[PDB]
This record gives structure tokens, C-alpha cells and sequence, in this order.
């Protein structure tokens, strides 16, 4: 009826009353229409969704990237579909190698997924928190240090930032 | 798009967001009312007789089709201004209460 | 309604002499809580999904305002990544994870309430428990499919009507399950190791003689611990008793306002899509149609100068809600590695 | 002198990244017909050139604002850093802290300051124990129907005798009525040993 | 009772200060043709 626009047009529940011809959501945005000839209702759904990031190790070493669909679940809205498809609760993750072994964190892929470009390749992994250890805890054991070292440590910390001026009138 | 959204050829190692998941749409559809008529384009700019301005004529203008190209070839206006629309339009939407 | 004026305390006096001192015959073991907040939650915005839409013409007015985009997305990744790096301050303290021996013999001190349950899909404690079902978050996971939401499932899903417009919600990098490996490992620490392995190896000591070395770091000799050894293990036990029966009754508000303030600052910057601005709609395709292209370019510019400005006054306070967060995280850091590395 | 002050070069980069996109943002028309004055204020004439200066003057006073803004934010964060530092300085460097890792890791001994490029620098010297051996231990000891806690130290047994050391480094020494003090009867204590 | 608290008295001289700098901003045109809403609305009609 002259409402021009962009989206995927689905069949409807809502149910309006004979005076209303077009519906609105909160951001003021129409959502439903009634159809002009056919008299059904229909809902509007817009068509780009989903997040995307890009996994790369640096133009400088290698032009191989991963990409990262936050919002997609294969077990598709992707843009390409290669090999090493491996899904996380981050998201499906598209052109990296899944290994079993786990190493300090790399690149943070999230939700205790990083990677990192070894064997060359992009590998994903989940994150160690650090090696095993166990105390020898019984009930009259102690145990006591016989030699000592002396640690020196650096501790950088920032004082100052530059301090600018701006001239109003010449910007 | 990271390269350009940096402003930047090279990049450094890491992960970076870019653009949300686009769709292009693939067809174009038009879907207005069943009307068949044309609108009397000339019982309102052909009439015989106008009224005065005091007591000025209200016309309904119900269910039909507005092709105001019919009129090229039967007046000339020279005063025609639209105020709450571009007059490039005219032929791609449809009117309530005319 | 009444109308008062409020009382400061109740009213004390000391019986001061020039030679009279009052002095303790017994003593009380006393267990308290603080509760701290550590991190926010990490979002991102698409400027263009935002502003403009699925929209061509205006996509293409926007390009005389990028630079402010990169700005914006530019602050919101620094206060992304110092969540994560607020996290590992407060909780990576230790890089060895420590288990509890199948030992529990701790002198009567009974640690079972904070101490992992095998019994759990995740090793979380009764304790953590309880706590993770006092705060309600807004995302249980962060997989919402387009599929999932498509129909009128959106715009009465606040989530679904946050996404179609740009509104991305990012995931921690340490899961739950990783932070409550390292919290069951600084535990482990402290019970066998006592201030030990903050400093150095670990080194294993008895329970009860740690004890008795804490309270001779209060100024009570250590025969005062090992005469009364029945009763402090009692009271502690007890007070441990009395923390999860309060909890498990009935808050976490602390931590339920950081939840609450983050959400209702994106449903604000969704609802601020029905402002004019001053032009003749809010709705882009109102305007592009009924409207030709120079003419419609004022109405297009003053929309997208009002949404500009509105995801402006997003990303300042989100700055301003981080420094508060980070100088939190900093507290919570130095608690963890002054209280629970050592003894204040 | 091998191989970094990365947080002292972060602010660097930020501050002058910072000023270089205020440069760069001279290139916005902000709804203009140009980004330049010069443009505008030849081929047109004063009052119908005011609307284009007006949205170029809008636009970059909105500009200056959040330059403004942002250096206000990372300067509080720039002075809770110089404040921790200066807390350092007094409780590290000017003393010695009992505050657990706040002077390094394991215990403090001293600390000694080093300038740098917009920022300083600590050299923390700690005291880390190392080569721990197993001994077996008792909270005190039974001689005479009395119990005798250490005064300063932890009673350890090599196997077969009693000794008392010091907690922190392995000293051992002969138990008398020197390293010890008497509380009560042999009856209250739990692992009490004989000796 | 000689001779100061300046750290204390630089927070009420900012909030005052920040309050009126608010009222001597309400003389600004900002690009209009005047900074009376009384000679707008009278001098011109609503459109
Ligand atoms: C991807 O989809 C799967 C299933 O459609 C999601 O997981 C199911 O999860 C339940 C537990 O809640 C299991 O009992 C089922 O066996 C799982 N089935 C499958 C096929 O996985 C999964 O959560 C989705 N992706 C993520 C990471 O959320
Ligand atoms: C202290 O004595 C304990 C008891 O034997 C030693 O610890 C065990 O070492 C073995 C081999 O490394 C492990 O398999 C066990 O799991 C350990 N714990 C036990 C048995 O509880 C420990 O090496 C001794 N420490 C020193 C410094 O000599
Ligand atoms: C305590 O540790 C030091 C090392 O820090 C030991 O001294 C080293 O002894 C070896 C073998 O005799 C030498 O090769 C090194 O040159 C020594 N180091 C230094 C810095 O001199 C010392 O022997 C240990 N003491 C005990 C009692 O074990
Ligand atoms: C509009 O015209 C269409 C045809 O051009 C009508 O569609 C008919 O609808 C009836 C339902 O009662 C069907 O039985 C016919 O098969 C339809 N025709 C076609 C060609 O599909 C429609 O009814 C008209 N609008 C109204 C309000 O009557
Ligand atoms: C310590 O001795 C003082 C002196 O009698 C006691 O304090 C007084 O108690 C009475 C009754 O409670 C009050 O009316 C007085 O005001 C108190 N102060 C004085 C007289 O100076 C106190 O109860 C004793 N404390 C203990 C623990 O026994
Ligand atoms: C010190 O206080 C404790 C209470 O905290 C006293 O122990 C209580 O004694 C009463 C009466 O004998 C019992 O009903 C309670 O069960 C005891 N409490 C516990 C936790 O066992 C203790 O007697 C006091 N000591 C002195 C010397 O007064
Ligand atoms: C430590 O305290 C807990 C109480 O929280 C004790 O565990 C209970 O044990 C009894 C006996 O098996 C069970 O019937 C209960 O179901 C347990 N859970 C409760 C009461 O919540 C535990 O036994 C104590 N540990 C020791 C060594 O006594
Ligand atoms: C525990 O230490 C004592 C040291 O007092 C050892 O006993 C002495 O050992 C030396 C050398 O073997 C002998 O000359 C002495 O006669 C021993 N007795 C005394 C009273 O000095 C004892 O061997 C050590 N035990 C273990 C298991 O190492
Ligand atoms: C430590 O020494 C005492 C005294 O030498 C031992 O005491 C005996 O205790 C039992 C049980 O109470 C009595 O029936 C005996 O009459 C006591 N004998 C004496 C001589 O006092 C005590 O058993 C010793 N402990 C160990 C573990 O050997
Ligand atoms: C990346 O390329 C530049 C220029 O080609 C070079 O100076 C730099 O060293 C390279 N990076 C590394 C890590 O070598
Ligand atoms: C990797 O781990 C999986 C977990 O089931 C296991 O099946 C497999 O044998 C391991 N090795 C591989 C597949 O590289
Ligand atoms: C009206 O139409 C007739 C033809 O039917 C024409 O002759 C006449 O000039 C027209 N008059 C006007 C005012 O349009
Ligand atoms: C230590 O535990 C053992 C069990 O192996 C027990 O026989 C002994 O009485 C306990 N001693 C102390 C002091 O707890």
C-alpha cells in the first residue's frame, strides 16, 4: 500500500481489529501488515542477525584467517563452509583445527576457547588453568625449608600522561 | 574488512569483530488493493460549472485508480504545488481520507 | 505514614577509672561475608545495524560519519578486554591447582560446605551453589539462533529485539567451571598449606597447629588454642552452619545491580529508536518513501545525528560503569591476596 | 637490554592516536555540502552559507567534546595509578610491608626506585624458601605430667629424636626449659608426645 | 584561627560554579535566530 521495505514476511497470529491496517513494535518500526488483497495478516522479520569476528595470526606471518559465527549452531548462515567446522559455546568456528591437548591461552577465543597458529595451521584448544599438584597433608607432618634464594622482581607502574592544550577558535 | 576498517594493510595478530551477518533480499514485491476504476479526472477538472469561493464545493474521492497521466494532453495548469509529498511519488502510494 | 527522626545508636557508657581494666574471660569465633563485584558484561555494537538498518541511502549518508564509529567500538573493546583481565587479577593469583587430600582430618574442622561437590555436573560447592541461584542473569548462554526468534517472537524477546538492531552480548573467557577450579584450589591451599604457598612451595603443615599460629598472630598464646581446641572447631562449624542456613533463606544485591543496570542501559538505547529528532518520522522507510532523495537527505541526516548521539551517551557511561568496576576488581584483588594469602 | 614496558607505551600510543583522530575528523562534512570553509564560503553568500557553517561548527564542537570527555576518563584512571604508586613508594621503598604480595612475590626484604619514561619502575627484593624437607611434628610435649609448647618456634623429630627450630628455615635445636614455656597437664592436648 | 582548607572548599566552589555556568548557557542561539522562546513564538507561526 505503498510502504516500501526490506525483510522475510511469515504468517501471523495477530488479530486486528477492521480500522488498523498496519502494526507497530516499540522502536516504532512496522512489524505486521495486513495484505491488501487476501485480507490475512503477516509479520515482518528483518534479515541480517548474527555477530562475526575474524581469528587471524597476523598479515605479517600468514593470509590464513578463522571466522567466528557467534550465533550459529551446526550439529547455515555462513559465508563459506570449508573443512574443520568445530562448534563451541562461543559460537561455530570455521577454518581452525581442533586438537585435544591444552596449552596457555593464545588468542582468546571466549568461553575457555582460545587458538593459535602452530602445526602450518590454525589449531582451537581449551585453555589449562595450570599444572596438577597435590599436598602430602597428614596430621603430624610438616615440612621446613633448609636453603633460601634472594627473588628481585620489576613492578612497572604509570605516573603521567602528556598534557595538551586546544585552541578552539583555529580547530 | 578488518584491512579497511583499520585503515591499515597489514594486521596484527588477534580477533576482531566486523559487520553483523547481512541477507540481500531476492525479489521485489508490490501488493495493493483490487481496483479497477479510474478516478474522475474528469468530473473534477472538466466540469461545467465551478462554485464560488464563499461557499466552496467538498468532493469524495472513494475507491479508485489515480493516473493523473490522462490529463497531459487535456490541461494545462501552471499552478500545481504538493506540500506533504514529493511529487515523484504520486504514482507508488496509495491515499486514505481524499 | 509516620515521619520521625532517626536514631544514630544505641547510647554507652564506659566505666573509666585511673585504675580499672576489663578483661576477656572467653572468646567467640565469628564468620562473615563480603560480597564484591568483579566484572560487567561485555558488549558490542554495530553502528550501521543500528542506525541505519537494512537501508542503502542511509548507509550511504553515514559514510561522512566513520571515524566516530571506530571511536565507539574502539572504547567498547578496551572495557571488553579489561573484564577479562579484572577476572584473572582477582582469581589466577595461584598457578598451581591444588586438591584436597582425601584426608579430612583437620583437627574437628569441618569444611565440607565449601569444599567441591563430585556430585555436581560442575565441582561447584553448596555454598556456590547457593549463591548461583540468588543472581538472575539476562543470557542463559549466548547461542540465540535467527531461526529461534522469527516471527513476533521478537520485539516481546528483549534479547531477540536487542540483536536485530545491533546489540551484541560477547561471553566471559573463563567459564564458571574454570573459576570454581581456581577458587577449590586456593582453598586447597589455605587449609594444608597455610600462608605457605602464597610465598613460595607449598609446605604442609597440621591444621590445628596453623590455627594455633594464627592466634598467636592476634596476641592469645598457643595453649590457648590447644586447651580449647572442642569448643573452636564447635563455634566454627556452627558459624559455617548459620551462613548457609541465612543464605539458602533470604541477598546478593551488590551483584544483582550490575545484571540489572547493564540491561536496562541497552533496552534504553533500544527504545531510544522512536525519536524524531525533529524530522517528520522516526521510521526511515516513511521517509524514503513519500519523500525523494535531496529532500529526504534533512530528515535522514537528523535521524542519524540524534541515534549518533545516542549510542555516544552509551559508550560515556559504560566508560564511567567500567572505572567503577576496575577499581572494585583492584579491592577484591588485594582482599584475596592480603585475607586469603596471609593474615591481616 | 635483551628482550618490555608495554603499559608505559600504552599510554603514549593512546594519547597521540587520540589527538591524530581529532585531526582526521577534519574531513566530515557532517551534513554539509563540504568539509571545507573555503568551499563553502565561495559560490555561496553569507546567509545562506550560515546553515553550512553552522552544521560544520556543530559537528566539530560535538568533536572536541568527546576528546575532552575521554581525557578526562583515562585521567582519573592515570591518577588511581599514580596514587597506588606512590603508596608503593612510601610502604616498599621507605619501609618494610607485611602486606602479602603487595612488594613482589614472597616476603619483602627492601625495594629501590627506578625512573622511567612517564612512569617508575620497582626493584622488589624478596626472600623465597626453597629445599623443604619432611619431618614429623607435635603440638607440644609431655615430660614431667606437664606440657611444654615452644616459645618461637615448631618441636620436629628427625625420626628418632625431638627437637625445636624456627618456622621459616630449618635450625633445629636441643628442647630445654629456655625454648619452651608450661601450660597445664598432660591430659587436654591431643597429639601430645613423650619426651 | 591564624591562617586553610582549600581541598574542601574547591568542591562546593565546582558546584557552584557548574551551576551557573548552566545558567549563562541558556543565552546561546545555537545556530537559531534568537535565544528567547517568547520572540520566536511571537514574530512567527507554529510550522
Ligand atoms: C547446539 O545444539 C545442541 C542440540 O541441538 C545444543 O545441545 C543438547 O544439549 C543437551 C543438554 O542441554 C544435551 O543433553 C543434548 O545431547 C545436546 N544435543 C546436541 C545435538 O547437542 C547446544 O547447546 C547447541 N550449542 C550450544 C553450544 O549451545
Ligand atoms: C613428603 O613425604 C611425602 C609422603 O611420601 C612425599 O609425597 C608423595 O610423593 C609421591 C611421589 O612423588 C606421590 O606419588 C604422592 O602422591 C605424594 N603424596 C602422598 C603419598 O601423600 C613427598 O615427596 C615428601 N616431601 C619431601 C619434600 O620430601
Ligand atoms: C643453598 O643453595 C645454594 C645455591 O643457591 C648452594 O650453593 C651452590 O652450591 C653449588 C654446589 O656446591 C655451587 O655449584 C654453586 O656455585 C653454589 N651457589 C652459589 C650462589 O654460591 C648451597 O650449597 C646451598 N646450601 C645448602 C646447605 O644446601
Ligand atoms: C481480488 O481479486 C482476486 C483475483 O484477482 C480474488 O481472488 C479470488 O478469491 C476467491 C476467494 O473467494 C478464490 O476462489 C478465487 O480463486 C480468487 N481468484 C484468483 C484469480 O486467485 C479476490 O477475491 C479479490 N478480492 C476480493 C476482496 O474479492
Ligand atoms: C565494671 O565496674 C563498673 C563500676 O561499677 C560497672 O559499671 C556501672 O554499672 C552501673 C549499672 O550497670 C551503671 O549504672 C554505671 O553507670 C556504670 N558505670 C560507672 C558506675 O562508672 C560495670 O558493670 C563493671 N563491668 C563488668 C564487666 O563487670
Ligand atoms: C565459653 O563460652 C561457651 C559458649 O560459646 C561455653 O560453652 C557453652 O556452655 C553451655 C553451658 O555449659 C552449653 O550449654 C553450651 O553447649 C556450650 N557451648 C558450646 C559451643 O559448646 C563455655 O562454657 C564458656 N567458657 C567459660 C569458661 O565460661
Ligand atoms: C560435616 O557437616 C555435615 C553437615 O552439613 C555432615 O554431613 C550430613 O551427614 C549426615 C550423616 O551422614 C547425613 O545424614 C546428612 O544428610 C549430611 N548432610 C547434611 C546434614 O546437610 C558431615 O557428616 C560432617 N562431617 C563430619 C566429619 O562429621
Ligand atoms: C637424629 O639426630 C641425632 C642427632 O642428635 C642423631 O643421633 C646422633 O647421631 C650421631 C651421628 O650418627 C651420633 O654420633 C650420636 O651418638 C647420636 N646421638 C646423639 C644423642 O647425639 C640421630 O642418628 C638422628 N636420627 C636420624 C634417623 O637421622
Ligand atoms: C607418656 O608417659 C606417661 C607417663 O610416663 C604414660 O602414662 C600411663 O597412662 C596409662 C593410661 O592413662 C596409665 O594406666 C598408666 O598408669 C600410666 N603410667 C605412668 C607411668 O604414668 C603414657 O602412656 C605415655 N604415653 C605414651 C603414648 O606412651
Ligand atoms: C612485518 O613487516 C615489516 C615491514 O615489512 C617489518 O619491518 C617487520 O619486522 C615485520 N614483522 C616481523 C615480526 O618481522
Ligand atoms: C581427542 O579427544 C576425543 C574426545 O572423545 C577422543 O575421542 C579422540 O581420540 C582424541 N584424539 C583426537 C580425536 O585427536
Ligand atoms: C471539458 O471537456 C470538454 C470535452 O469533453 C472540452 O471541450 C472543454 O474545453 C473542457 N473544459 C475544461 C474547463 O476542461
Ligand atoms: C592422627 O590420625 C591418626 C590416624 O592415622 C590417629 O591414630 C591419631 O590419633 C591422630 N592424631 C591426632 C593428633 O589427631
Amino acid at each position: 500500500n505503498g510502504l516500501t521495505g526490506t525483510g522475510v514476511l511469515t504468517e501471523s497470529n495477530k488479530k486486528f481489529l477492521p480500522f488498523q491496517q498496519f502494526g507497530r513494535d516499540i522502536a516504532d518500526t512496522t512489524d505486521a501488515v495486513r495484505d491488501p488483497q487476501t485480507l490475512e495478516i503477516l509479520d515482518i522479520t528483518p534479515c541480517s542477525f548474527g555477530g562475526v569476528s575474524v581469528i587471524t595470526p597476523g598479515t605479517n606471518t600468514s593470509n590464513q584467517v578463522a571466522v567466528l559465527y557467534q550465533d550459529v549452531n551446526c550439529t547455515w548462515r555462513v559465508y563459506s563452509t570449508g573443512s574443520n567446522v568445530f562448534q563451541t559455546r562461543a559460537g561455530c568456528l570455521i577454518g581452525a583445527e581442533h586438537v585435544n591437548n591444552s596449552y596457555e591461552c593464545d588468542i582468546p577465543i571466549g568461553a575457555g576457547i582460545c587458538a593459535s597458529y602452530q602445526t602450518q595451521s590454525i589449531i582451537a584448544y581449551t585453555m589449562s588453568l595450570g599444572a596438577e599438584n597435590s599436598v602430602a597433608y597428614s596430621n603430624n607432618s610438616i615440612a621446613i625449608p633448609t636453603n633460601f634464594t634472594i627473588s628481585v622482581t620489576t613492578e612497572i607502574l604509570p605516573v603521567s600522561m602528556t598534557k595538551t592544550s586546544v585552541d578552539c577558535t583555529m580547530y | 574488512e578488518t584491512k579497511c576498517t583499520l585503515k591499515s594493510f597489514t594486521v596484527e595478530k588477534g580477533i576482531y569483530q566486523t559487520s553483523n551477518f547481512r541477507v540481500q533480499p531476492t525479489e521485489s514485491i508490490v501488493r495493493f488493493p483490487n481496483i479497477t476504476n479510474l478516478c474522475p479526472f474528469g468530473e473534477v477538472f472538466n466540469a461545467t460549472r465551478f462554485a464560488s469561493v464563499y461557499a466552496w464545493n467538498r468532493k469524495r474521492i472513494s475507491n479508485c485508480v489515480a493516473d493523473y497521466s490522462v490529463l497531459y494532453n487535456s490541461a494545462s495548469f501552471s499552478t500545481f504545488k504538493c506540500y506533504g509529498v514529493s511529487p515523484t511519488k504520486l504514482n507508488d502510494l496509495c491515499f486514505t481520507n481524499v | 505514614i509516620i515521619a520521625y527522626t532517626m536514631s544514630l545508636g544505641a547510647e554507652n557508657s564506659v566505666a573509666y577509672s585511673n585504675n580499672s581494666i576489663a578483661i576477656p574471660t572467653n572468646f567467640t569465633i565469628s564468620v562473615t561475608t563480603e560480597i564484591l563485584p568483579v566484572s560487567m558484561t561485555k558488549t558490542s555494537v554495530d553502528c550501521t545495524m543500528y542506525i541505519c538498518g537494512d537501508s542503502t541511502e542511509c548507509s550511504n549518508l553515514l559514510l561522512q560519519y566513520g571515524s566516530f564509529c571506530t571511536q565507539l567500538n574502539r572504547a567498547l573493546t578496551g572495557i571488553a578486554v579489561e573484564q577479562d583481565k579484572n577476572t584473572q587479577e582477582v582469581f589466577a593469583q595461584v598457578k598451581q591447582i591444588y586438591k584436597t587430600p582425601p584426608i579430612k582430618d583437620f583437627g574437628g574442622f569441618n569444611f565440607s560446605q565449601i569444599l567441591p561437590d563430585p556430585s555436581k555436573p560442575s565441582k561447584r560447592s553448596p555454598i556456590e551453589d547457593l549463591l548461583f541461584n540468588k543472581v538472575t542473569l539476562a543470557d542463559a548462554g549466548f547461542i540465540k539462533q535467527y531461526g529461534d526468534c522469527l516471527g513476533d517472537i521478537a520485539a516481546r524477546d528483549l534479547i531477540c529485539a536487542q540483536k536485530f538492531n545491533g546489540l551484541t552480548v560477547l561471553p566471559p573467557l573463563l567459564t564458571d567451571e574454570m573459576i570454581a577450579q581456581y577458587t577449590s584450589a586456593l582453598l586447597a591451599g589455605t587449609i594444608t598449606s597455610g600462608w605457605t604457598f602464597g610465598a613460595g612451595p607449598a609446605l604442609q603443615i597440621p591444621f590445628p597447629m596453623q590455627m594455633a599460629y594464627r592466634f598467636n598472630g592476634i596476641g592469645v598464646t598457643q595453649n590457648v588454642l590447644y586447651e580449647n581446641q572442642k569448643l573452636i572447631a564447635n563455634q566454627f562449624n556452627s558459624a559455617i552452619g548459620k551462613i548457609q542456613d541465612s543464605l539458602s533463606s533470604t541477598a546478593l544485591g551488590k551483584l544483582q545491580d550490575v545484571v540489572n543496570q547493564n540491561a536496562q542501559a541497552l533496552n534504553t538505547l533500544v527504545k531510544q529508536l522512536s525519536s524524531n529528532f525533529g524530522a517528520i518520522s522516526s521510521v526511515l522507510n516513511d521517509i524514503l518513501s513519500r519523500l525523494d532523495p535531496p529532500e529526504a537527505e534533512v530528515q535522514i541526516d537528523r535521524l542519524i545525528t540524534g541515534r549518533l548521539q545516542s549510542l555516544q551517551t552509551y559508550v560515556t557511561q559504560q566508560l564511567i560503569r567500567a572505572a567503577e568496576i576496575r577499581a572494585s576488581a583492584n579491592l577484591a584483588a588485594t582482599k584475596m591476596s592480603e585475607c586469603v594469602l596471609g593474615q591481616s | 637490554s635483551s628482550t618490555a614496558l608495554g603499559k608505559l607505551q600504552d599510554v603514549v600510543n593512546q594519547n597521540a592516536q587520540a589527538l591524530n583522530t581529532l585531526v582526521k575528523q577534519l574531513s566530515s562534512n557532517f551534513g554539509a555540502i563540504s568539509s571545507v570553509l573555503n568551499d563553502i564560503l565561495s559560490r555561496l553568500d553569507p546567509p545562506e552559507a550560515e546553515v553550512q557553517i553552522d552544521r560544520l561548527i556543530t559537528g566539530r564542537l560535538q568533536s572536541l567534546q568527546t576528546y575532552v570527555t575521554q581525557q578526562l576518563i583515562r585521567a582519573a584512571e592515570i591518577r588511581a595509578s599514580a596514587n597506588l604508586a606512590a603508596t608503593k613508594m612510601s610502604e616498599c621503598v621507605l619501609g618494610q610491608s607485611k602486606r602479602v604480595d603487595f612488594c613482589g612475590k614472597g616476603y619483602h626484604l627492601m625495594s629501590f626506585p627506578q625512573s622511567a619514561p612517564h612512569g617508575v619502575v620497582f626493584l622488589h627484593v624478596t626472600y623465597v624458601p626453597a629445599q623443604e624437607k619432611n619431618f614429623t611434628t607435635a603440638p607440644a610435649i609431655c615430660h614431667d605430667g606437664k606440657a611444654h609448647f615452644p616459645r618461637e618456634g615448631v618441636f620436629v623429630s628427625n625420626g628418632t629424636h625431638w627437637f625445636v627450630t624456627q618456622r621459616n628455615f630449618y635450625e633445629p635445636q636441643i628442647i630445654t626449659t629456655d625454648n619452651t614455656f608450661v601450660s597445664g597437664n598432660c591430659d587436654v592436648v591431643i597429639g601430645i608426645v613423650n619426651n
